[PDB]
């Protein structure tokens, strides 16, 4: 039983760092971008 | 000998996790703001389509 918990909680620790990190790799590239389009308002604002 | 068997299978599904489609919760927030549904319920959505 004791083998048991540990097999689950093992696939659930798992299955955790692996989405936690396709969720950072991706969030960093939703703000990678909201950093360029808000750079180009930030040209149209010193062109006029 | 002449009755066909038939055998059963089984899967269990659950709605995707907060970081399968952080990528289309990102298309929902960015094309409607600050009405845009929460990820806790673009998951019961997803699995009710």
């Amino acid at each position: 039983l004791a083998q048991y918990i540990q097999q689950v909680d093992d696939k659930v620790n798992q299955e955790l760092e692996k989405d936690l990190k396709d969720n950072i790799a991706l969030g960093r590239k939703n703000l990678q971008d909201s950093l360029r389009t808000q750079e180009v308002v930030a040209q149209e604002q010193k062109d006029l | 000998a002449v009755a066909k068997e038939k055998w059963t299978s089984t899967a269990i599904i659950t709605q995707p996790d907060v970081g399968q489609i952080a990528g289309y919760n990102n298309a929902m927030n960015v094309i409607y703001g600050q009405a845009a549904p929460k990820v806790s319920d673009l998951q019961e959505t997803l699995i009710g389509r």
